[PDB]
């Protein structure tokens, strides 16, 4: 079993910079697959950014590529999402999600993921 | 057991492992050497058989029955090889149709009657590909249902216990009740529901005792009542008369304009009651009026499929599988050669299609009897036969004209004949121990005769199939064989071998001078009825050896005449063939067949070839069937439009008269009479028979037969024989004992089957010197009281007239037989004796004296003397003539003492007409008054007894009612 | 540098509509190209040809459907083996030797039942489809061969709708018993064959029914000391046998097809059948090891044949029964790889997805798996990697692994084992595997990989594949190119822009109905070289849901499973479009247990994908091998080295 806690979400000006933090409870992350997703109200959840394996693969959505940077501190067991140049299209609840298994590539599919945090709101 | 595994392991290259196996099988009736005496597979098989037989008998001494069973289980495993067989039957599939579905399509039907989990599968095909639909399940299932085990037939008077079972598939036990529907003729000793309980997920037995009083099919219903529902199960009990079924035939050819002989516009089939007729049974007779000489085969096959025309002859031999395709071929041969496909009112092309398909299916039946080297065996798995391979080549060669045969297969079969079983002189020898025919003459002469027949028969087979595979080798063989036939036929020993040699030679060079001499000598033996001849036929014995002329036909009679007819047809001697066709047409049967297999095929070929050689005139006759002293039956206008008219049962008991006006054509009228007789003494018995039942440890039947050689028959024994053992009602045979007698290398019989309550075994030869016995255990299926005897019939397969039939055995008890009055005087008075006599039902009334007792087939016959006549209604009773009476043997209150006088008065009287005399027979029923009559003894109550007897006797004769 | 790529199927199929793709690069404006199939002896004769226009509007890619007409081929017996594939244009002219096959259709023989008794009639029809899975009205010849090898009947029928109904074959009254063969063939043009089997067995009336019930269908380490066997025997229907004698003999069997067997004379004997049921226990160890093999490792994949004869004591009747074989199982699990090509791409992490199934081939979950690996570099210097461990996911049975290898590795010899907490070390499952590195002269490699390896790829959705190359010359690649194949024919083709600022890029692919049975994706890019351009390729296998083009559904009103005999019932058939439908109604009891047999209905999904000329999960030793394993030949001025004499696909 894995519990997941997102933090760092808040209100930001368009153009601003925000860092989201994903805490894992009950697992050490290892080489497991983990991702960030977003959901706007009344809309289906979409992939944002992900990192398969530990640090050797990393995949972003085309909506966010070049603006967002995903990183992992293995020692702290935390995931970080640096978010720059934010727009009104980025306003959403953001959920950290994780997969069971040592997958090189990030799945963009919400059907691939089994553990979900409660989420954190980002308002741009 | 290991002690027997070592023997099998000891002898290499297999082949002989089976010989060891069925040697070690249990046979408490014959020694090892007696069993090995029948082995025909060589010296190597004999030595293993002898070894394993002796050791198995030694081990079974100090052992126990449990030890024996362990040894026989071990043997039946590992030593034989696997065998394809199945313990379950699977019904025919359905819903196999194809439909065009405009996106959605519904079709309705009815589920079959079975307890089956059906699986429905759909496969869609369109321009977008293939779609295997989801398999849908459909369990047709009944949770509560009754089934009854009704026997095939039941003899009248027997008290039968009908057993059944109720099945309960519910998870909870339950109450139920079965009731029986009382039909009028069936007496069940109660004349009316006792509730029983079946446990959950099990079954319960059901039993009902009944006693049929009337002959025929009676609808009897069985109502099963249960809480879930109530079901009625309709069944039919087939009640058969006592004695043997016997079938006689009378034939007449109608040639209204006398084209092929004398005019034939009328014929009278007399109504004649047989001698030993079973009481209270109707004389059945069916009337069949068909359009042509070939008309009987055409109507029988196309309407009721008529696969085998020789239903009275059993299957088992490959000959039967070939005989199954005989009728379809000759019908097809007529329709195609004469171009008569317009007889069908529907599409002729679909009918030509259908008949061609049935021909193919029949031709595949014999492939099983073909060995790897393309020879053919009479019995599946048995030794190859020179005879049957010749016959198969004849049938195949004829069928090849319309349905092409595998040329490579036909070639290999022909070469197997001529390369191995042809002697230096050109004659042929038999490979197997199969003796198809019994011929006359002494031991040297029978050998010469039998060699001639096989050589002539093989020539016929090779000629019919020569064009398929025109090899120089089999042509060279044909030259050598033809030379043998030409040189040795002239010192003939029988018309039979003379005829077959003549037909065989007719298939080759018809210009050889010696052949013409053989035809001349054969023509000299012809018998004729009339001058100018109306009939022409042949007896199978030469005239100079036996000058008596038979009065009825046999299989050999029809077969000799057929060969001569076919010989005559190949020479186109049309003036000579007309009386022969008339005799053969009238010798034909409603069924389409003749007496046996060989006479049948050659006679059908003769009629068909004759029908194709002369022009078939169109048919327009007014055919009327009527009774002499009764109303007219019916009439039909026969034309080329319809001439395959339905048969007609002749129900009334009068003499029949068939007449026609002025007509064109040639129709056939056959009447088959079926009666049931109580005796077999007046039948020619060609076998000494004896049959008994014994108790073992079970019950076992021992039925033995032996051939009775005629004065001119050799002592070599009979030919291919059939032992048909009718089993009594409720008796079932152990199939394991019968299987074990054919399946082994030491086989006593060559084929067995159980068909319709009969155990039918077949045989290569029955000896003349001693008896040969079949032994098989039997068990009781259900209890039967007052068991009526069954029949044991043995006969020669190719000559059914050489036979012998013998009987054997293993409320409502008295069944309208009668009650004898109490002896001496009683309260029944002189005037009560008159009112019973003047009763309109009572025809006759007089006093007789019994002279002799005889008991024949449940029926006691009394020859008596007529003393004083007191009344005479319709039949006459002459003074001091012999009069016969009949009572059921099984009646306690009816018992007559030899030598005593009785006053007997009855209700019926039967007048039998043998067209020369008017013999009278008087039945004994309940309303037949019989009374003891002492001869002048003055006892105490006898003076008064004789007082009242002569009181009644004086008033009866005075015409006082 | 200007390049051209001509893509065609590995083999040309006579009479088939073969789609030929042309994709050129480096060419401007518009120009034309002629595609042609000529005779291998003479390029003068033209079997067919098509004109294709290539422009910027066209993205310089086009397709042409060619057909080798059967009527053009000579009609003497000796078949044509090679043809010439030729492309001619203003700019280039390249030709190639192509093998041909006369296997083009498919013939499914459908008999109503697989087992028959004498005098029954065999209902038989044939579904005949062409290479494009279409009706194809071609006339068909059926031959019937008996168990002794004799052709006993032959019948031909014309085909109108793609379903060919033949007349029923009547089994003789006393026929030759055993295994019969039916052979289907085409009357004029093609060498395609279909084959079906049916047994003819003699019916024998049984006295009672005998059933044998083992504890399990397989024998593991837990039941190697005791194996419970329950032997029941009952009369017809609900009735059951009261008292009997049960005798059981045991044997060892190599395979179920061969009827040879090795007995064990230490058999059990004289048990009691009481009230319908009897029971025994079989000590496997004692019965085998004195009479046969010492260890159970030598018993793996062999079978235990059981024979039972039951002799009822009251009436003396005897009935036999047999169990053909119970497979001895050494390890409760069997391992197999899923969606992992056995090829290494230097610099890219190599993924391994193992899959665990039991003896009934069902995905077992929660199974820990240990992975070991050896590496061999170009210098033959071996290196032993650190072992990794995963646990099997219980949703799909998969246990995933990732391996980081040095850039210089060429061969990876890795071995996988299961680590179950309750299994001894002998009873664990072990499988070894080898992956060889892709060879490239410019140190240029491409790795494609389909992250959706558990979804069925439902038709109508989209396939988001990630194309990751690792190489020099990365930021001079203009585009990526793709070919989608299914059932041995190129169904799609195109090109996607390569982003010069990313390393990986998501390629989106709409999944269509042409892709529904199976698909193969080939992705390649062109690396420009001063001397000559080089093609760097990789391939992946796409398993797609089995969905009908015209879905058929049959229903019964009424819908309950239990019906009564003689009940009038309605069958409702529904299809997406107008379709012919062949129906059948068969007693399910004819199938039961099947030994060495496959149901003819479920036989279609497997017999259809013989037309996929590809094998394995994808990849290859080099560019030419990547194309070959996808069932493709290619023509290029970039690569001179082609596959020599590769007459047939794997
Ligand atoms: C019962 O039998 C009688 C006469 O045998 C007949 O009318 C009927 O067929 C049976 N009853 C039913 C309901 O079938």
């Amino acid at each position: 079993e894995v519990q997941l806690v997102e933090s760092g979400g808040g209100l930001v000006q368009p153009g601003g910079s925000l860092r989201l933090s994903c805490a894992a409870s009950g697992r050490a992350f290892s080489d497991y697959a983990m991702a960030w997703f977003r959901q706007a109200p009344g809309q289906e959840r979409e992939f944002v950014a992900g990192i398969g394996w530990s640090g050797g693969d990393t995949l972003y959505a085309d909506s966010v590529r070049g603006r967002f940077t995903n990183s992992r501190d293995n020692s702290k067991n935390t995931l970080y999402l640096q978010m720059n140049s934010l727009r009104a299209e980025d306003t959403a609840v953001y959920y950290c999600a994780a997969r069971q298994g040592q997958y090189i590539y990030s799945s963009m599919r919400s059907d691939s993921y089994d553990y979900w945090g409660q989420g954190t709101l980002v308002t741009v | 057991q290991k002690k027997i595994e070592e023997i099998a392991a000891k002898y290499k290259h297999s082949v002989v492992k089976k010989c060891c196996y069925d040697g070690a099988c249990v046979n408490n009736d014959e020694t090892c050497e007696q069993r090995a005496a029948r082995i025909s597979l060589g010296p190597r098989c004999i030595k293993a058989f002898t070894e394993c037989c002796v050791v198995a008998s030694q081990l079974r001494a100090n052992i126990s029955h449990k030890d024996m069973q362990l040894g026989r289980l071990h043997m039946k495993t590992l030593l034989p090889v696997s065998k394809p067989e199945i313990r379950s039957y699977f019904p025919e599939s359905w819903l196999w149709e194809v439909h065009l579905v405009p996106r959605r399509k519904q079709l309705q039907f009815a589920l079959p009657d079975s307890l089956t989990t059906w699986e429905i599968q759909g496969v869609g095909i369109s321009n977008t590909g293939i779609c295997v639909a989801d398999t849908v399940k459909a369990k047709v299932f009944k949770d509560v249902f009754l089934e009854m085990n009704i026997p095939y037939s039941v003899v009248r008077g027997e008290q039968i216990q009908l057993k059944g079972t109720v099945y309960n598939y519910r998870t909870s036990g339950m109450q139920f009740c079965v009731k029986m529907s009382a039909v009028e003729g069936i007496c069940t000793s109660e004349s009316p529901c006792v509730r029983q309980k079946v446990e959950g997920s099990s079954s319960h037995l059901v039993t009902f005792t009944v006693l049929p009083l009337e002959i025929g099919l009676h609808n009897i219903n069985f109502s099963l009542e249960t809480w879930f529902g109530k079901e009625i199960l309709v069944k039919t009990l087939r009640v058969v008369p006592e004695g043997v079924k016997r079938e006689s035939y009378s034939g007449v050819t109608l040639d209204p304009r006398g084209i092929y002989g004398t005019i034939s516009r009328r014929k009278e089939f007399p109504y004649r009651i047989p001698l030993d007729l079973v009481p209270k049974t109707e004389i059945k007779r069916i009337l069949s009026v068909k359009g042509l000489l070939v008309g009987e085969i055409l109507s029988a096959v196309l309407s009721q499929e008529g696969i085998n025309i020789l239903t009275h002859l059993p299957k088992g031999s490959a000959e039967a599988e070939l005989m199954s395709v005989v009728p379809v071929f000759y019908v097809f041969h007529y329709l195609e050669t004469g171009n008569h496909w317009n007889i069908f009112h529907s599409d002729p092309l679909i009918e030509k299609q259908k008949l061609k398909k049935k021909l193919k299916e029949g031709m595949l039946s014999i492939m099983s009897y073909r060995n790897a080297d393309y020879s053919y065996s009479v019995w599946k798995g048995g030794s190859a036969s020179t005879w049957l391979t010749a016959f198969a080549l004849r049938v195949l060669g004829q069928v090849n004209k319309y349905v092409e045969q595998n040329q490579n297969s036909i070639c290999n079969s022909l070469l197997w004949l001529v390369e191995n079983y042809q002697l230096d002189n050109g004659s042929f020898k038999e490979n197997s121990q199969y003796q198809p025919i019994k011929l006359q003459g002494t031991l040297p002469v029978e050998a010469r005769e039998n060699s001639l027949y096989l050589t002539a028969f093989t020539v016929i087979g090779i000629r019919k199939a020569f064009d398929i595979c025109p090899l120089v080798k089999i042509d060279t063989a044909l030259i050598k064989a033809d030379n043998f036939l030409l040189e040795n036929t002239l010192p003939a020993q029988s018309t039979f071998t003379l005829a077959i040699s003549a037909y065989a030679l007719s298939l080759g060079d018809k210009t050889h001078p010696q052949f013409r001499s053989i035809v001349s000598a054969l023509k000299r033996e012809a018998l004729v009825k009339g001058n100018p001849p109306i009939y022409r036929f042949w007896k199978d014995n030469l005239q100079h050896k036996d000058s008596s002329v038979p009065n009825t036909g046999t299989a050999r009679m029809v077969e000799t005449t057929a060969y001569a007819l076919l010989t005559s047809l190949n020479l186109k001697d049309i003036n000579y063939v007309n009386p022969v066709i008339k005799w053969l047409s009238e010798e034909q049967r409603y069924g389409g067949g003749f007496y046996s297999t060989q006479d049948t095929i050659n006679a059908i070929e003769g009629l068909t070839e004759y029908s194709l050689l002369v022009k078939q005139l169109r048919l327009s006759m007014d055919i009327d069937v009527s009774y002499k002293h009764k109303g007219a039956l019916h009439n039909y206008k026969m034309t080329d439009k319809n001439f395959l008219g339905r048969p007609v049962e002749v129900l009334l008991n009068d003499d029949l008269i068939v007449s026609t006006g002025f007509g064109s054509g040639l129709a056939t009228v056959h009447v088959t009479t079926v009666v049931h007789k109580t005796s077999t003494s007046e039948e020619v018995c060609s076998f000494y028979l004896k049959i008994d039942t014994q108790d073992i440890e079970y019950k076992r039947i021992v039925a033995c037969a032996s051939y009775k050689p005629s004065r001119e028959e050799s002592s070599s024994g009979s030919s291919h024989a059939v032992m048909d053992i009718s089993l009594p009602t409720g008796i079932s045979a152990n199939e394991e004992d019968l299987k074990a007698l054919v399946e082994g290398v030491d086989q006593l019989f060559t084929d067995y089957q159980i068909k319709d309550g009969h155990v039918i075994l077949q045989l290569n030869s029955i000896p003349s010197s001693d008896f040969l016995c079949v032994r098989f255990r039997i068990f009781e299926l259900f209890e039967v009281g007052f068991l009526s005897p069954a029949t044991f019939t043995v006969y020669e397969y190719h000559r059914p007239d050489k036979q012998c039939t013998m009987f054997y055995s293993t409320k409502c008890v008295e069944a309208d037989c009668g009650q004898m009055q109490e002896e001496l005087d009683l309260t029944i008075s002189a005037e009560t004796r008159k009112q019973t006599a003047c009763k309109p039902e009572i025809a006759y009334a007089y006093k007789v004296s019994i002279t002799s007792i005889t008991v024949e087939n449940v029926f006691v016959k009394y020859k008596a003397t007529l003393l004083d006549i007191y009344k005479t209604g319709e039949a006459v009773a002459e003074k001091d003539s012999e009069i016969t009476f009949i009572k059921k043997v099984t009646c306690t209150n009816a018992e007559l003492v030899k030598g005593r006088q009785y006053l007997i008065m009855g209700k019926e009287a039967l007048q039998i007409k043998y067209n020369f005399s008017f013999r009278y027979i008087y039945p004994l029923d309940s309303l037949t008054w019989i009374e003891y009559w002492p001869r002048d003894t003055t006892c105490s109550s006898c003076q008064a007894f004789l007082a009242n007897l002569d009181e009644f006797a004086e008033d009866i004769f005075l015409n006082g009612c | 540098e200007q390049t051209y790529v001509i893509s065609a199927p590995k083999i040309f199929r006579v009479g088939a509509s073969e789609n030929i793709v042309i994709q050129v690069y480096g060419y401007t404006e518009a120009f034309d190209a002629t595609i042609s199939i000529k005779s291998y002896p003479d390029k003068k004769f033209s079997y067919s040809s098509g004109h294709v226009h290539l422009s910027s509007e066209n993205k310089f890619q086009n397709s042409a459907i060619l057909t080798i007409q059967p009527k053009q081929l000579p009609g003497g017996q000796n078949p044509v083996s090679y043809v010439y594939l030729e492309v001619v244009s203003k700019h280039f002219s390249k030709s190639k030797r192509m093998p041909i096959t006369y296997d083009n259709g498919f013939l499914f023989i459908h008999t109503d039942k697989p087992v028959y008794t004498p005098d029954q009639s065999v209902k038989v029809r044939v579904y005949s489809l062409n290479d494009d899975l279409k009706p194809a009205k071609r006339e068909t010849v059926l031959t019937f061969i008996d168990p002794e090898g004799s052709e006993v009947d032959m019948v031909e029928e014309i085909d109108h709708i793609g379903i060919i109904s033949f007349p029923d074959f009547k089994i003789p009254s006393n026929p030759r018993y055993g295994m019969w063969t039916i052979k289907a063939k085409y009357k004029e043009d093609f060498s395609t064959t279909g084959t079906a089997y049916f047994e003819v067995k003699e019916y024998v009336l049984p006295h009672f029914s005998v059933s044998i019930e083992p504890e399990y269908n397989f024998i593991g380490y837990k039941n190697f000391k005791n194996f419970e066997i329950t032997i029941k025997a009952r009369y017809f229907y609900n009735k059951v046998v009261t008292e009997a004698d049960v005798y059981i003999t045991f044997g060892i069997r190599e395979d179920l097809k061969d009827d040879q067997k090795e007995m064990m004379q230490t058999a059990m004997q004289n048990t009691m059948l009481i009230n319908g049921i009897a029971q025994v226990t079989f000590d496997s160890e004692t019965a085998v090891k004195e009479l046969s093999y010492y260890s159970l490792e030598d018993l793996n994949n062999k079978y235990l044949y059981i024979a039972v004869t039951v002799i009822e004591s009251t009436g003396g009747f005897s009935e036999e029964a047999e169990i053909p074989g119970i497979k001895y199982v050494l390890s409760p699990y069997k391992l197999n790889l899923v969606a992992t090509p056995l090829f290494l791409k230097p610099g890219i992490p190599y993924p391994i997805k193992v899959q665990v199934k039991d003896s009934l081939d069902q995905l077992v979950g929660g199974v820990p798996v240990t992975l070991n690996a050896q590496t061999i570099d170009v210098n033959q210097e071996t290196s032993d990697l650190d072992p990794s461990k995963s646990v099997t996911r219980v949703d799909d049975g998969v246990a995933s692994f990732v391996l980081n290898l040095p850039s210089g590795v060429t061969v990876l010899e890795f071995n996988v084992k299961t680590d179950a907490p309750d299994l001894p070390e002998e009873n664990q499952a072990r499988e070894g595997y080898r992956a060889i590195a892709y060879s490239s002269l410019s140190q240029s490699y491409l790795y494609i990989d389909w992250t959706d390896n558990h979804k069925a790829l439902l038709v109508g959705e989209h396939l988001n594949i990630i194309v990751t190359p690792k190489s020099p010359y990365i930021d001079k690649i203009t585009h990526y190119n793709y070919l989608i194949l299914s059932k041995g024919k190129i169904i799609h083709f195109g090109t996607r822009e390569k982003f010069s600022d990313a390393s990986y890029q998501s390629i989106n692919i709409p999944v269509t109905q042409n892709m529904v049975p199976s698909s193969r994706l080939l992705v390649y890019y062109i690396v420009t070289g001063e001397q000559t351009a080089e093609l760097v390729s990789d391939s992946v296998w796409l398993n797609i849901e089995e969905k009908c083009g015209n879905q058929l559904q049959v229903h019964l009103s009424p819908d309950a499973d239990a019906y009564s005999p003689g009940q009038t019932v309605s069958l409702n058939m529904a299809t997406g479009m107008d379709s012919w439908v062949a129906l059948a109604a068969v007693d399910s009891a004819v199938y039961g247990v099947q030994r060495g047999a496959k149901k003819p209905l479920e036989r279609v999904f497997q017999f259809l994908e013989k037309s996929d000329l590809g094998c394995g999960a994808g990849g290859g030793l080099n560019n030419a091998n990547v194309f070959h394993l996808a069932g493709l030949t290619f023509l290029t001025n970039a690569n001179a080295d082609d596959s020599q004499e590769n007459d047939e696909p794997c």
